[PDB]
């Protein structure tokens, strides 16, 4: 019942590729980055989402009015 | 000269997978008991199966004595102790009339 | 930071006397389930956006460029041989999802890069952790408020516990009403 | 006896554990620890000690099974009922006649 | 040898036959056979069994309620 | 893939059986006995027994023991205890009423369960 | 003859009748203890067993909630499958 | 799952409705013959075999319970035997 | 009360009987260490050899110790423990089952999660369309409209990944049950023959005599028992390790040939060019 | 709570023992200890030879 | 139709003999292993050490099925009423 | 295992290499088709091509598939031997028990 390692490929057959470190010359591609006010607005939207989904615990609803 | 052998059991345990093996063994055995043997054998609702001659042969060194019922009287003593510690009324359960889920 | 302590005993009560659960209580629990499930996705989104706020262009191109997304299956020599893969072929090998498009837009966005490690990861995990915990906390708060405004047995139990009473005393006080009004004691 | 050699009667006692009471005291200890520490909801302590309990309770209260499990509500052995024709009806009428 | 989900290749890039050769039939016949085939065998069998039991499912619980009256 | 390992003599098997025979020879060397005081009841044919001539070895090792030769015999009186009690029980007179009411390990006894 | 098939009574009615049977078996023990002239502590030691059995039947009855009716449960009835109409994930909702 | 519960049922509907109709027909004929022959199962053996063949056990049990109730109504019996029967409502 | 859910555990003689099993390990001092070293170096070569070696040593020596206490130190649990199925399934088989998953669990887990992305394995995979099918479509196979049945696909692929880890569980269970049956049935049959012989001799007191001898029969039975059980334990160990090899450890065959280096005293770098 | 009933406290005497048969005593493996204690003691204390003078 | 349940208690002890007939059929195969080891060592005594594992290996397996055949007949009596 | 393994391997190789032959025959131009433009906006394709990515994305994809669909698959497998079985009518809740005025 069930298979064996003799009936299957190895962990060296799978994943046979060793590591090669790629490098690329710098032409100036990571310069002049725009959207300088992006993360401020992202944090504002995040806090807005948290505020609209906020719910304070109001135990005063359980007061013995009866 | 510093050694985890004589100065840190934690780093010794971390640096040796063959020390993790007994701990995983223990955890798996206890999880197996929790999943399978707990409710089927050890619970009070499932403890009379030890009186079975097929599934628990001679658990009491003999066939189970049903005229004596040691399980019944032991557990009855324990429930009586619980009732006396809680000061619960025995006859309050008999005043209940459950409805039916009509329709 | 106080509703979960009551909700524990309330949930034990509900599990025991589950026969006494209404449809509105069922819907409240289903809404809490919905909030719990959406909190995971919100945490994933916050983690992505936080790590992307601290990932360099190399770390981003690791997820866009198919040279890096093909390391499991494809030889690196197929990418070193120029002309092996065509431009359209590289295009179909690039990821098309919304995260990939977000990162593609984020290439041209100024940010505050860090070296790939525990801080770039913590900057995503912390917002995700706070999002998840706060959403679940506020969901449980909403659940408790709905139970307190719910005119039912569980609402009465929750109210009696919110007064400041002990669990056993509250169970006895509520079962005294259940036996009389609900069950019709002899 | 051979079965007597294949028997283990070296028990000492029966350990009785009220897992309900122990679960209650565990929850009480968790509450006491969280109150004494005055820990917030975002703590890993609070998360580990509360979230799994709340999740499992929410699942066990959300569960709405149309039918109960297999060996509890169906697939059960039942003796065949008496038919309203043939021999069963004759036996029923004979029983009614003998009783009355 | 004879591993699972494994196949050798010759200098021409073709799969070498381990037991049976099926590269004599034309490409049209191969495409006809393989357009609807997948890398999955037992799931279709389980699905046909489930469809048979669905065709032969029980409706007594509905008969008692009167959905067929 | 093609490691070209030389044969390791430690992986061979050319000492286990010699060592076992050395142990057995050490065992049988302690069976050597003198002619004086020698007696062995042979079979009715006159041929020797099997267990007979290998009692001296066992008892020569018992001679060399320290604790077992003074402890392991204390379970032997229990054999004669059984020999006596069995014969007492083969013919013990008992009450017919008690035997019919409480038979020991009899089948189909509802007080037992079956 | 015999047949392997569905349970006769619903779960709720089954638990109700079980609770009534244990109520009867406890009432009989109580009546016998009263006829024997036992006090409260002796009546406790006498009928603690049937009291616990009644309490367990009551726990089972309180634990079983009958199902709520909705479109998913009705579709599951039509499909004749055991289905939980309170889970978005199925078997993984137990761990999620 | 998805095919079995969202595409199969509209295709399996008529094949099952025909079986249901045939079982109802055989039920009606069988109980008609039983009303004729005074609940005797000796003459209507062809209809009994057809009823047992076409109608399943779970349907046969309900039909037997219904005929027991009908005989209780028309007075042929009193306190019908309902030892192993569904006591639903 | 309602909230009180009561459970009954059966407790016996455990502490003082389990302490001495460990205290004896200083006396035995891992006599099986050489055998297990030899077998591990036959079956696998990696840096994590010592881990699995130590694990197997612990398991085997515990088995040996329990067996010898079952043969000699006969009190209470030491007699039943080898005649019981729970010991043969969880105290010997489970540890050997989880040992490779504890030593090489990283590689096996990664392998399994890659096999969930099921694909055809090609030797000398110099194909390009294979790569495009593997990236774009996810697999070599045709994945058209499998999302329609994804619910079963997940679990079936999971089983398809562990199918070559399942026979190890099967063999462990099989040999544990085998050892339990061997011990139980041989003990029971031997005791039954003994009881029938004693009945014959009690009913015939001319024969109720130490007819073989006081020490001859005992020595012979001792040798028979120990020889048989030694054979069975050697079988259970050798087969457990050979099946461990043939079922789980052939996955980890990664032979690296030795390549001579030439640029020892100088290394090209990013600053050499840029 | 903890208990210590009197049912476990029973009379004890070696006179009431059924005992063992010759076969059961031989199967008890005491005679094997009896032999092999001396065997292993002899092997251990005979491996270590002392110095001597050959006469 | 009519329904007569019957509980045949004789089959408790019939099947015991029916299984008991098969307990010896492995033995002729068991002895094949040691006969093979004998004749193989008679062809090459020096190899007797390398084949002896396969000799012990050949016994306990061949013997095992006999034991499994013996299990049912003993599983048949001392548990079933 | 079975001896049909080389047969199944031949059939798998057949379908795989025929699909590759088809892709070679149709050649370039797939990105201009409508199928590609829909797969670019299809979440099934995103998930399927994210599965094979590195960085634990195979584990992520498998666990996500489990958590989403494999639970329903497990339930389906459990219900295959339930569809053919006689089941009783559903005791629908009367939704009357539970209401209680607050005090
Ligand atoms: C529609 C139906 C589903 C269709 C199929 C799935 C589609 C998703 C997908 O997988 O596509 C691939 C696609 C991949 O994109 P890509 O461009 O190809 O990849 C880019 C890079 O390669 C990525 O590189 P990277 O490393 O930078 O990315 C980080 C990584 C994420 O970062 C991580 O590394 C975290 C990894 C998390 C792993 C999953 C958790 C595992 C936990 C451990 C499990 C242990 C096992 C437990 C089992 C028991 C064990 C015994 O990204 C992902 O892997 C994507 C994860 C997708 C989120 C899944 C979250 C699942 C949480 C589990 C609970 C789910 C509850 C149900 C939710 C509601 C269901 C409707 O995924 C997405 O892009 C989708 C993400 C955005 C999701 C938004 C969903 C819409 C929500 C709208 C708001 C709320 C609803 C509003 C109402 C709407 C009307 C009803
Ligand atoms: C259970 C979870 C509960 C969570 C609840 C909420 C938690 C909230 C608070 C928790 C905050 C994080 C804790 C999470 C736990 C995990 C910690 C962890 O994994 O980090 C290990 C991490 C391991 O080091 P590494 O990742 O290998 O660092 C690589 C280097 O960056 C080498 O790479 P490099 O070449 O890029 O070097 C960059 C260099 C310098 O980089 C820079 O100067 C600029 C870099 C761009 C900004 C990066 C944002 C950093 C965000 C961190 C928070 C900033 C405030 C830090 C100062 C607050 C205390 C005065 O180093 C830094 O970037 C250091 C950060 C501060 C730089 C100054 C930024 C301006 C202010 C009109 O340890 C750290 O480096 C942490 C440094 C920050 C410590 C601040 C602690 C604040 C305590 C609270 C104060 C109240
Ligand atoms: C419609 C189809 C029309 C076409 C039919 C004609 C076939 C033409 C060839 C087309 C290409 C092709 O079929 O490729 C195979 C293709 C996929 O087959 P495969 O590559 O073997 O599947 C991959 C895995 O092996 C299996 O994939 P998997 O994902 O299903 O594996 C999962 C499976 C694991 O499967 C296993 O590994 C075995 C494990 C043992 C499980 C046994 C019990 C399973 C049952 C319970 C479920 O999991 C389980 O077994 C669950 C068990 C859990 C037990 C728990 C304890 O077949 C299909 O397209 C499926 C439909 C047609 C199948 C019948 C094929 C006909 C065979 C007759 C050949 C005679 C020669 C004909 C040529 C001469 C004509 C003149
Ligand atoms: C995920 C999408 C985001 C959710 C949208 C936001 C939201 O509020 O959720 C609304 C909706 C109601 O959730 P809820 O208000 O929190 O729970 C109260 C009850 O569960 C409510 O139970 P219900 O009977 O009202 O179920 C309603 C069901 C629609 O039910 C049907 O239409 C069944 C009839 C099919 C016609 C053919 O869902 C929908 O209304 C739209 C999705 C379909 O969410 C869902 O029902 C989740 C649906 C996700 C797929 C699960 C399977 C749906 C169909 C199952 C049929 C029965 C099972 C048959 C076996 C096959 C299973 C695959
Ligand atoms: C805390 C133990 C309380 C106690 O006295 O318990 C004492 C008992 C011993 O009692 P006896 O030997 O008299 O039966 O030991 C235990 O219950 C400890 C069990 C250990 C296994 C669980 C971990
Ligand atoms: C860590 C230290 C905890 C501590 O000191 O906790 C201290 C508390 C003290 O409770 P009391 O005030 O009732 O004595 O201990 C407990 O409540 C029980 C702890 C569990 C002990 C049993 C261990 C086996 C688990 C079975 C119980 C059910 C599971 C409960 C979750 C673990
Ligand atoms: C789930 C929604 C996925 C939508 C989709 O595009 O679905 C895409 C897939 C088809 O993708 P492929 O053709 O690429 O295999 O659709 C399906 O498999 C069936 C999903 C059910 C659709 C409703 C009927
Ligand atoms: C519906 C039929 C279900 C009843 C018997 C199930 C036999 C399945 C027949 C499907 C044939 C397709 C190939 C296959 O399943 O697989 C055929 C299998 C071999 O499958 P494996 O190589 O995966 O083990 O043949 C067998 O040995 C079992 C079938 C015996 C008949
Ligand atoms: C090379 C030999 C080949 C022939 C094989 C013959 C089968 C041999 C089986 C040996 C295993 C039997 O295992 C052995 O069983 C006996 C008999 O119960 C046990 O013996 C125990 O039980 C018996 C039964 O009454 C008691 O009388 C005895 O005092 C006690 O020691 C041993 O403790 C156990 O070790
Ligand atoms: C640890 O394993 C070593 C155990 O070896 C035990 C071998 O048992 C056989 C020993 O019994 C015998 C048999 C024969 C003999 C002697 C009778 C050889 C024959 C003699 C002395 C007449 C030549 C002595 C002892």
């Amino acid at each position: 019942m069930g298979g064996k390692a003799s009936e299957a490929v190895t962990i060296a057959f799978r994943f046979p590729h060793r590591t090669t470190f790629l490098v690329k010359q710098n032409v100036g591609q990571k310069l002049n980055k725009g959207h300088q006010t992006f993360w401020q607005l992202v944090a504002g939207g995040w806090l807005f989402f948290l505020l609209i989904n906020r719910t304070s615990f109001k135990p005063k609803l359980a007061a013995p009015k009866v | 000269v510093y050694t985890n052998w004589q100065s840190s059991y934690t780093r010794l345990f971390v640096s040796k997978p063959w020390m993790w093996h007994p701990l995983a063994w223990m955890t798996l055995s206890v999880g197996i008991w929790w999943k399978f043997g707990k409710e089927s054998l050890c619970n009070e609702r499932s403890f009379y199966i030890h009186t079975h001659p097929k599934w628990a042969p001679h658990k009491f060194h003999t066939v189970y004595n049903w005229s004596r019922d040691p399980i019944k009287w032991t557990l009855a003593e324990q429930y009586a102790s619980i009732i006396r510690n809680t000061n619960t009324d025995i006859e309050a359960v008999l005043k209940i009339k459950l409805p039916a889920n009509a329709n | 930071t106080h509703a979960e302590l009551h909700l524990f005993d309330l949930d034990e009560f509900m599990q025991t006397y589950k026969r006494l659960q209404t449809r509105q209580d069922w819907l409240i629990e289903n809404k809490c389930k919905k909030s719990r499930l959406f909190s995971y996705v919100a945490a994933v989104i916050a983690f992505t956006v936080g790590k992307s706020a601290t990932m360099s262009d190399e770390a981003i191109l690791a997820k866009i460029d198919p040279y890096v997304t093909s390391e499991v299956r494809v030889q690196r020599g197929a990418w070193w041989r120029s002309g092996y893969f065509t431009k359209e072929e590289v295009e179909m090998m690039t990821p098309k999802g919304p995260i990939a498009r977000y990162y593609k837009f984020l290439l041209g966005v100024r940010r505050f890069p860090l070296k790939h490690g525990a801080l770039s990861w913590a900057c995503g995990f912390v917002p995700a952790w706070l999002t998840f915990t706060s959403l679940n906390h506020w969901a449980q708060n909403r659940r408790l408020n709905r139970y307190l405004t719910q005119e039912s047995v569980f609402g009465e139990m929750a109210r009696e516990l919110v007064r400041g009473k002990t669990a056993d005393e509250a169970t006895t006080s509520v079962m005294a009403r259940v036996e009389k009004e609900i069950l019709g004691v002899h | 006896s051979p079965n007597e050699h294949l028997m283990f009667f070296d028990f000492s006692s029966w350990l009785l554990v009220d897992f309900g009471k122990r679960w209650e005291r565990w929850v009480s200890f968790k509450k006491s620890f969280l109150t004494t520490t005055r820990s917030p909801y975002w703590s890993p302590q609070f998360f580990l000690l509360t979230f799994f309990q709340l999740r499992n309770s929410n699942v066990k209260l959300c569960e709405n099974w149309n039918w109960a499990p297999k060996g509890d509500d169906f697939n059960l052995l039942h003796n065949s009922a008496a038919e309203p024709f043939g021999r069963d009806l004759k036996a029923h009428l004979e029983r009614e006649a003998g009783a009355k | 040898g004879e591993l699972s989900e494994y196949v050798e290749v010759n200098e021409k890039g073709m799969p070498k036959p381990q037991a049976l050769s099926l590269w004599n039939m034309p490409y049209a016949k191969r495409r006809a056979l393989t357009k609807f085939a997948r890398g999955v065998r037992w799931q279709f069998i389980v699905l046909f069994i489930a469809l048979y039991n669905f065709k032969n499912r029980d409706d007594s619980h509905l008969l008692r309620r009167g959905a067929y009256n | 893939a093609a490691p070209a390992e030389k044969p390791d003599p430690a992986l061979d098997a050319t000492k286990a059986l010699p060592k076992a025979l050395e142990e057995v020879e050490f065992f049988q060397s302690y069976a050597v006995r003198r002619k004086t005081g020698f007696h062995l009841f042979n079979r009715a044919t006159g041929s020797p027994t099997i267990v007979g001539p290998m009692f001296y070895n066992l008892y020569n090792f018992v001679r060399i023991g320290r604790v077992s030769k003074y402890v392991c015999w204390l379970s032997l009186p229990l054999v004669f205890q059984r020999m006596w009690m069995k014969n007492r029980a083969t013919g013990m007179e008992y009450d017919i009423d008690l035997e019919n009411y409480a038979p020991f390990e009899a089948k189909k006894n509802p007080m037992h369960g079956h | 003859s015999s047949y392997t098939g569905a349970a006769l009574a619903p779960k709720s009615e089954r638990l109700r009748l079980a609770f009534e049977e244990k109520q009867k078996d406890h009432q009989k023990c109580i009546e016998e203890a009263k006829g024997k002239g036992l006090k409260k502590d002796e009546l406790i030691d006498a009928c603690a067993w049937t009291h616990r059995k009644t309490i367990l039947a009551l726990k089972d009855w309180f634990a079983y909630r009958p199902p709520f009716q909705d479109r998913r449960s009705k579709w599951a009835e039509y499909c004749s499958i055991r289905h939980d109409s309170g889970s978005w994930l199925g078997w993984s909702q137990k761990f999620f | 799952s998805l095919p079995t519960f969202f595409l199969a049922p509209p295709l399996t509907e008529p094949f099952r409705a025909r079986h249901r109709r045939k079982c109802i027909e055989k039920k009606d004929t069988f109980f008609q013959c039983l009303d004729k022959n005074k609940n005797e199962t000796e003459p209507c053996e062809v209809e009994a075999s057809g009823y047992s063949q076409e109608c399943p056990d779970s349907w046969r049990r309900y039909f037997n319970e219904q005929r027991w109730k009908a005989l209780e109504l028309k007075g042929e019996v009193k306190h019908a035997n309902l030892k192993n029967t569904q006591q639903h409502f | 009360m309602l909230n009180s859910n009561i459970y009954i555990i059966i407790y016996g003689g455990i502490i003082m009987y389990s302490i001495m099993i460990i205290i004896q390990m200083f006396l035995y001092n891992f006599s099986n260490k050489i055998y297990i070293e030899v077998e591990i170096n036959k079956y696998i070569l990696s840096k994590n050899n010592i881990d699995i070696y130590w694990i197997i040593c612990n398991c085997t020596i515990i088995i040996i110790i329990t067996t010898l206490n079952h043969i000699i130190n006969k009190i209470g649990i030491y007699n039943m423990i080898e005649y019981n199925i729970c010991y043969w399934l969880i105290g010997t088989g489970l540890g050997l089952y989880i040992s490779p998953f504890i030593v090489f669990g990283y590689k096996f887990f990664v392998y399994i999660m890659d096999l969930n992305n099921y694909s055809l394995n090609i030797y000398h995979n110099n194909n390009k369309m294979n790569d495009i099918q593997q990236i774009y479509n996810g697999t070599n196979y045709n994945d058209t409209m499998i999302f329609f049945i994804k619910d079963i696909n997940n679990i079936f692929t999971i089983y398809r990944s562990i199918n070559f880890f399942m026979n190890w569980l099967y063999q462990m269970i099989y040999y544990g049950v085998r050892m339990w049956l061997v011990f139980v049935l041989h003990s029971f049959s031997l005791g039954s023959f003994g009881e029938l012989i004693t009945v014959i001799t009690d009913n015939n007191l001319i024969f109720n005599v130490f007819y073989i001898g006081l020490l001859g029969l005992g020595f012979i039975l001792y040798l028979i028992v120990i020889f048989y059980l030694g054979i069975q334990i050697y079988v259970y160990i050798s087969f457990s390790l050979s099946f461990l090899h043939s079922t789980i450890l052939l996955f980890l065959v990664n032979y690296i040939p030795h390549y001579n280096n030439k640029s020892i005293f100088n290394t090209f770098t990013n600053k050499s060019i840029y | 709570p903890s208990t210590s009933p009197a049912d476990k406290d029973v009379p004890m005497s070696i006179l009431h023992t059924h005992g063992l048969s010759y076969v059961n005593w031989c199967m008890s493996l005491a005679p094997g200890l009896l032999v092999f204690e001396g065997f292993f003691r002899a092997r251990y204390y005979r491996s270590r030879v002392p110095p001597s003078r050959t006469v | 139709a009519i329904a007569y349940e019957v509980t045949v208690n004789g089959a408790n002890l019939i099947g015991a003999g029916m299984a008991a007939s098969g307990v010896g059929v492995p033995a002729i195969g068991v002895a094949m292993c040691f006969s093979s080891y004998m004749l193989a060592a008679a062809r090459q005594p020096n190899m007797s050490a390398k084949l002896l594992p396969y000799c012990i290996l050949g016994f306990a397996l061949s013997e095992a099925l006999a034991l499994f055949t013996l299990l049912i007949a003993l599983l048949e009596l001392f548990v079933f009423s | 295992s079975s001896p049909l393994v080389p047969v199944w391997n031949d059939l798998r190789a057949l379908q795989v290499f025929t699909s590759q032959e088809y892709m070679q025959k149709r050649g370039p131009g797939f990105t201009n088709t409508l199928e590609y433009k829909l797969s670019c906006l299809n979440p099934v394709k995103w998930y399927d091509m994210m599965k094979v990515m590195p960085g634990g994305k195979a584990f992520v994809g498998t666990a996500l598939g489990l958590a989403l669909f494999g639970g329903w698959g497990v339930e389906f497998v459990k219900n295959i031997s339930v569809m053919t079985k006689e089941k009783p009518p559903i005791d629908w809740n009367n939704e009357k028990l539970g209401h209680l005025t607050r005090s």
